């Protein structure tokens, strides 16, 4: 697994260097930045559930037919089945954004997503769209917490949209 | 790639459960750390021409044999080679300085060593050598949290070799 | 003294990669994997839920296994202590979940791949190993074909009776057949892919039946190569060496 | 019971391993926020007991039919079974503030509480409502670090709920 | 799917066995048994509309609250989503009565029942008092094993609720 | 697992009690402390072959018996096994000192530990002199290494010697 | 799993006969010729390590990219796979000198194999050449041994070379 | 197919070691063995037509009624049929005996034997009557340690049988 | 308690039956040779104290450690015990051959008597070794005697070393 410096170190070792005072400064900036970075990270688990479940009665509300019989979030179980996704999607995100770096969501998760819902018939226009109220929400959260420090977390909250522009356009 | 941010992460995907308080604070302990790590870093990385130069040389006067002809300390190509790899062993250290944790060290450097070492005739003796004067010197460039964190992983390198 | 110059030696390198194969491939970093979550001695909390969630993930093939499905027995014997994770894998594989999800609706060579990945982490070597397995379980049923890999030498012998299973596959073990390496990875989809039927419920047809089968081949005849570089010929090579 | 300290050790054991610099350096985030940490703990501890009586007479404000006759929230036994029930958590959330981690909610509230509360008839709803309450008030007992520790817990607690 | 059917044959299949004696009475009872089931599915199945708004009303008289605004029994799409949810137990209830089993109960609402209604803030004890009032009222549409068999499924469902 | 202040909570709980202020200020000292501990988990693993190799030497300069045919660190797979004991113990007491307490050690390792050698026939007494010669030279790591900040620690060298002291006493 | 014998065998049951006079003296031939071959195997078993490292050090001198970061052979993990793998490849072709038959060699090793190293990343040239280094060393051995009998072993060591030369194909 | 040969092979594959001593030493009997297995195997290679025709005839000596209408050893294909598996049970003792262990044997007559006996209403005893008897006659033909090898055989069948 | 005619007769009554002339016969037998018997019993009284300081002397010969401090056989008390069990081991050797049944020895000492060795401590592959050296020197005297007739003794020496074996095998 990478993280932001872990991937500096892989660039640099395939030159045969010593990381370069370029990389360095980049990493002193991320170490900068990190206290906001762990806000934002808090920002995602403190609301999980909520954030899932919003994303949830808005998904249903716009696509009314996978709440049919015949539709793929029908009957419980399957309800159940795409729920716990939603969850998941959102806990993977904060993890990169934490890490800085995507490669745990790509090679963990989307790593196989889109390939499995083909195969099961699950409609992954809808699931890309679920993953994107995901994000609405998670960001509304970075954005709007209680009690931080009033600063700028505008560049966090770009690089937490990335993974979850990342994950929509890997699965739609 | 083990640093405290994957190992934190790797240990809530095995768990499945939200980056959370605990977890935070382990993050954070990696982050408060960065400074005297990376100093540390700077320091081992501006030195590292006369560092290796340094220890390459002490392999031989402390293993003074090995510069006759007929062994492994002669010649231009096994001299090239083992600058080569304490310049390895630098680098690895400065990486793990860099990123929080021992994992470029356990990666690059320590899976696999032994059997390399053996297939290939070195002595572990040397390279604990060269490190144990690397260590010497770093003494006089750091202090501090800086001059802890290089010797943590200088040590990890000779207990990885012992 | 002077260094004979050797920045000739560090260039480029040649084309170069960077630890890139196992990424390359997708999904071998997440598997070319860390041993599995062993339980030791005193184990508290924090151990048997990874031994719990791990043994899941990897014996059901990742496929989501809900809250209201746990296997509730399983993990109680295994918490209080009378079992092993050896048998407390045996009685996952012999439950209704993992009967349903791959024994019912798959032919028996289908079947019989997924053991292979959910129980020893490997594909099946050869042809006569699917021929063993069918058979005994023709003859004792599925209770007992379930056991053999369990109570198996090499199941044993690597996964002792406290490691969980992981892959394995993508590393040489000693006594593979060449062909393990490209098999698995048929078998295996990438970390988001799992082994699932909800798709059609019936669960695809056997992947490895025409891999499985694929020939030696005769590149015969064959004639070597010197070239390369221009080698030496001649007498003299003794003798400059005495 | 999970700590930055008990996770790290784990770790360790796990792959048979001495503590590393990356294990210490997570140490040391542990040790270095015990200071806001256990400043949250002390002012949670000593202003206490009301939170409990406020939260229980909120979940009958909220569900009014609660105070009524044949219900839950009616006679001494289940309003007294109330206020026990949110000083527990209150005092999990401070033993996970001075623990470094979540294991004393994890093993004392979390593991079985549906099971719990279904079997008893008790709604979540009530107890995130509980939660979300003593959540308002702590917003004025505490500032910076200490209200995002308190925060991070009192939120786990309403996730365990949802 | 479970049913008598399924059952005897799963066990058959996985022991690699014949259907025998013991297998075939067992399907005997299956068979049996069908008019009596068949019997309650019909009651129920013309009975359907108004044994589903009965159940919809006695959770709203039950909860007066909920059809307060504000609340989850108030607007067209609340109240019209709790009738045809009624709807799908009734359904799956007469499913359960024609197939010989469970199968249907299983597979279509229980299988993820709680954590479904646990992230839409449904209470089961709405659904229980919604199955309650039906199993009143199916005490004058049968009798006999018929009304035996629709409330083994009734009840069958209000465990799992539990 | 316990650490110091597990430990803490733990009791508190048995009382059905929020932390006593006399609980609170232990543990606030164990945090002004915990500098010093860190270095001193640090100086083990910094010097753990050496410490195991150290310890090694100087048990079979005094019992030349184990080294004989007949003597249980003979032949070379016996004294692999004991080299890796060596080894074990010297981590679980590292363990003990990062968390503060024993319970780690008295759980994962010394518990059923003399009735596994007695079992073999591993002489106890021999693997009690082994640890006591860790414990000297762990503890002269402890309180002599590499351009550590000056100070007292013999609070924790205290500590780490009765971890030293109880698996010693747990074996013999 | 076949041998020489086991092969015969086979051919002969395909036709529902017993041997064929011819068959038999070709194996009554093999029986002659087995004290050679166990000296031949007994040569590459008893300079395994120094036929391995032997090509290996040549194998690097030639390929000096393999190395360089950016190289197959590196860093230490990967050069102890490459050397596990010269080890394994001279191992099987071992097992085939001593059955008279290549078919183990083709059926464990040999068979997947390319597709492997290809996935990976592994250049099929050079792991070609460094079984054409192993044959050279090995063959060596094979002609040049301590104290055996001297005699012609000129037939086993070109059949020894066509067990590294099937590998060499396979492989490249 | 079992044999020394390939069993040492497949224990050194086994194992990923190397073929030494032990391995070496064990496969050097099976060489020095094969004079007197191959004298055996020849003897009843050229003998088989008579061998064959002469236990086909003591299974009916033996068992009279076989040759009766009706029966199992009546008509031109049963004998027919009879003759050609004791000709293959001769065929995979000479194959046995010549590859140096019971592979032929195990692979190709004894994996799968009573099943297919069962099946067939085959009689084992048949079988063994006409090994009885191959055995008799086989003490004239060869004496020392061809005969022991086709002893040793001949006996692994009738074991294999029963 | 059985001695040989007792075991006869228990096995004759398991089958219901007057003894076989198979088994009167091999008990006439042990009449027939019963003054020899008597004299190899009392071979081993009469020098009881003997065999057992001669095998004591060669055992601490052998074994220097077990009469050094640590070791099993020091101080008094423990020389006194080993001393001790040497002669319940002799005895209840002697009382099975006078039986010409092993079941004395294997129910009144034999029982149990490797678990109390191994909960003492005591080394159990030592006192074997005093058993055999034990043996050596009773053998000894059963062979030669003062004025006894002149004949074979051979058949009663084995059967006095099985018992001797018995004790050893039961114990190491
Ligand atoms: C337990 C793990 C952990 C967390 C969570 C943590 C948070 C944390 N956030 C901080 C600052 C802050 N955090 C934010 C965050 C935000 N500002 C906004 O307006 C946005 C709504 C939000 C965007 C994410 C800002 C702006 C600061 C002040 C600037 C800075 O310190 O970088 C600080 C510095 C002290 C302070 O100024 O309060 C800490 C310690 N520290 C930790 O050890
Ligand atoms: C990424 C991390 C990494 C390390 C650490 C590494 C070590 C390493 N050292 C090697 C060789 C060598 N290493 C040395 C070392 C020395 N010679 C001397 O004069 C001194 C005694 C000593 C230095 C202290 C020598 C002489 C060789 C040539 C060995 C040979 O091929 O015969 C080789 C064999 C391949 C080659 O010939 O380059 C490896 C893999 N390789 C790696 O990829
Ligand atoms: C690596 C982490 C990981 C992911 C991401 C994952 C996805 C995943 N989703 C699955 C099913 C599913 N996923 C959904 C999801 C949805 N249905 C909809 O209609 C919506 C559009 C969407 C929710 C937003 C549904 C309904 C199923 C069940 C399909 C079926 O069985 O019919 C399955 C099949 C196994 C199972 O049902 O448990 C996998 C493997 N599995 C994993 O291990
Ligand atoms: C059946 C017996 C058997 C064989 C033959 C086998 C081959 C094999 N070689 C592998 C890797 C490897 N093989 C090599 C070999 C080389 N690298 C080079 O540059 C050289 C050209 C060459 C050495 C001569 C390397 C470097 C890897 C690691 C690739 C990586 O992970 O990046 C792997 C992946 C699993 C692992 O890394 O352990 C397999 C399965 N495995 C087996 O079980
Ligand atoms: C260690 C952590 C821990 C928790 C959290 C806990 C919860 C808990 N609450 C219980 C009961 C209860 N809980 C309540 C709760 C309430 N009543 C009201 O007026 C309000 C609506 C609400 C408070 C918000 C009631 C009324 C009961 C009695 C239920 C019964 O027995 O009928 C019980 C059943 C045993 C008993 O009757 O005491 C448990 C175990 N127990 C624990 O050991
Ligand atoms: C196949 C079997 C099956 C069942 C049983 C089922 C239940 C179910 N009920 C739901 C919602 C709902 N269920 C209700 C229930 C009620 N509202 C009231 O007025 C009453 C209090 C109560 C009826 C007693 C309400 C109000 C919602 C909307 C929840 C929301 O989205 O906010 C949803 C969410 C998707 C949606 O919005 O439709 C599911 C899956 N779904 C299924 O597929
Ligand atoms: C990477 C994990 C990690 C470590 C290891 C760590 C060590 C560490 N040790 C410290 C102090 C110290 N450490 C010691 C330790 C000692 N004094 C002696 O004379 C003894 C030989 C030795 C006994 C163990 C002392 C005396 C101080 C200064 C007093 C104090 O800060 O408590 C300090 C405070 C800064 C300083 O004064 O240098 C740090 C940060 N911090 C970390 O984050
Ligand atoms: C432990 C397993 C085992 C081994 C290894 C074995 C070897 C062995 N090699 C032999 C002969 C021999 N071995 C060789 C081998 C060679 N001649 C050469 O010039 C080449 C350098 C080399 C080629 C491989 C030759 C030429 C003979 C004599 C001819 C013969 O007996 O076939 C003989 C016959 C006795 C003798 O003449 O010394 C034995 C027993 N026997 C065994 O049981
Ligand atoms: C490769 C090794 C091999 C063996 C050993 C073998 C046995 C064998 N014997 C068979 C039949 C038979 N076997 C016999 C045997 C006999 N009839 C008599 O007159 C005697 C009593 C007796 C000879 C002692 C008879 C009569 C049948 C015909 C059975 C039937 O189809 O009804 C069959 C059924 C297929 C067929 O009809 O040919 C098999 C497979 N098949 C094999 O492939
Ligand atoms: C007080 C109890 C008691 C004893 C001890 C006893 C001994 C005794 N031993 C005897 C014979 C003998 N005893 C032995 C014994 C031996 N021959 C050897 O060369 C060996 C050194 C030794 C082996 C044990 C032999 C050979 C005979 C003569 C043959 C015989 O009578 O069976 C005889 C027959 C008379 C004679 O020939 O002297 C008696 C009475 N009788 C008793 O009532």
């Amino acid at each position: 697994m990478q993280d932001a410096f872990t991937k500096a170190i892989v660039a640099a070792d395939l030159r045969g260097s010593f990381l370069s005072e370029q990389e360095l400064n980049q990493l002193t900036n991320l170490v900068k930045e990190s206290n906001k970075r762990l806000d934002a990270v808090n920002a995602i688990t403190g609301n999980a559930a909520e954030i899932i479940s919003d994303a949830a009665h808005k998904l249903f509300a716009e696509q009314t037919d996978l709440i049919r019989p015949g539709g793929n979030a029908y009957p419980n179980r399957r309800m159940a089945a795409c729920l716990r996704d939603m969850e998941i999607i959102l806990r993977y995100v904060s993890y990169a954004l934490l890490a800085g770096d995507a490669s745990v969501l790509e090679d963990r998760c989307l790593n196989g997503l889109k390939e499995t819902y083909v195969a099961l018939g699950t409609p992954t226009r809808s699931v890309a769209r679920a993953v994107q109220l995901m994000k609405e929400t998670a960001i509304g959260y970075v954005n709007s917490p209680s009690g931080v420090t009033r600063g700028d977390c505008s560049a966090l909250v770009n690089e937490a949209a990335t993974y979850f522009d990342k994950a929509a356009a890997s699965i739609a | 790639m083990k640093t405290v941010i994957t190992e934190v992460i790797a240990s809530a995907d095995s768990q499945g459960r939200f980056l959370n308080n605990t977890e935070l604070q382990a993050a954070n302990g990696r982050f408060q750390r960065a400074t005297a790590s990376m100093e540390a870093a700077r320091a081992l990385t501006s030195n590292a021409d006369s560092l290796v130069k340094g220890a390459v040389q002490e392999v031989y006067n402390k293993f003074p044999y090995l510069t006759q002809p007929g062994q492994m300390g002669y010649g231009d190509t096994n001299q090239a080679k083992c600058a080569r790899d304490i310049s390895h062993y630098l680098r690895f250290i400065t990486y793990s300085l860099v990123a929080g944790g021992t994992g470029p060290l356990d990666d690059y450097i320590v899976a696999g060593l032994r059997e390399v070492n053996r297939t290939f005739n070195l002595s572990p003796s040397w390279y604990i050598e060269a490190l144990k004067h690397i260590k010497g010197k770093v003494g006089s460039q750091l202090s501090g949290q800086p001059l802890t964190e290089a010797n943590a992983y200088i040590d990890y390198c000779i207990n990885a070799l012992s | 003294k002077r260094v004979a110059p050797y920045a000739q030696y560090l260039t480029p390198a040649v084309e170069a990669t960077p630890d890139a194969a196992a990424q390359t491939k997708l999904g071998i970093t997440a598997v070319a994997p860390d041993q599995a979550v062993e339980l030791r001695p005193n184990f508290g909390e924090a151990e048997v839920q990874a031994v719990i969630r791990a043994a899941y993930k990897q014996i059901f093939g990742n496929t989501y296994i809900l809250e209201a499905d746990r296997v509730v027995i399983a993990e109680s014997l295994l918490r209080n202590g009378s079992i092993s994770v050896r048998e407390f894998v045996r009685l996952l594989a012999k439950s209704d979940l993992y009967r349903d999800r791959f024994f019912r609706t798959a032919s028996n060579n289908r079947f019989i791949e997924l053991n292979f990945k959910h129980f020893l982490g490997r594909a099946p070597y050869s042809q006569a190993e699917i021929g063993e397995h069918f058979n005994r379980y023709h003859k004792s049923g599925y209770d007992a074909e379930i056991d053999s890999y369990i109570d198996s030498d090499e199941y044993r012998r690597v996964f002792g009776e406290n490691t969980v299973p992981y892959f394995r596959g993508f590393k040489y073990q000693v006594g593979q057949a060449a062909r393990g390496f490209d098999q698995m990875q048929q078998l295996f989809a990438g970390d988001a892919g799992s082994d699932t039927d909800r798709g059609i419920g019936a669960q695809p047809a056997a992947k490895l039946t025409f891999p499985l089968s694929r020939p030696l081949g005769v590149t015969s005849a064959y004639f070597p190569s010197s070239q390369g570089g221009a080698a030496t010929s001649d007498g003299l090579e003794m003798f400059t060496r005495m």
